[PDB]
């Protein structure tokens, strides 16, 4: 019986320059350290 | 300015790019302004 591991769907999140330097300024949001953890939690829930 | 950094160009989107932006605004709180219309200026000093 054969077991294959082929590709899964990628999780993308655009990081523009104007979006990060506004969320860091106004709402004090780390615009990459919050997009990466909401990418990982989406993938880890698609496991379960 | 951003050097490379993933910001693609709009004309030839293959070569590396160097995108530059400049965010600013100019604001008027009270409008203290006057206009001095100068007409017939072609004969300013060389008139007659």
């Amino acid at each position: 019986k054969d077991v294959v591991i082929d590709t899964a769907q990628h999780i993308e999140a655009t990081v523009p320059l104007e979006v990060i330097q506004d969320m860091k300024a106004t709402y004090d949001i780390d615009g990459v350290a919050r997009l990466s953890e909401t990418m990982s939690q989406l993938s880890s829930q698609k496991v379960d | 300015v951003v050097n490379g950094g993933g910001y693609l160009n709009t004309r030839n989107p293959n070569v590396p790019n160097m995108m530059m932006t400049r965010r600013y605004t100019v604001e008027s709180f009270v409008p203290i302004i006057g206009r001095i219309t100068i007409k017939n200026n072609n004969g300013s000093v060389y008139a007659r």
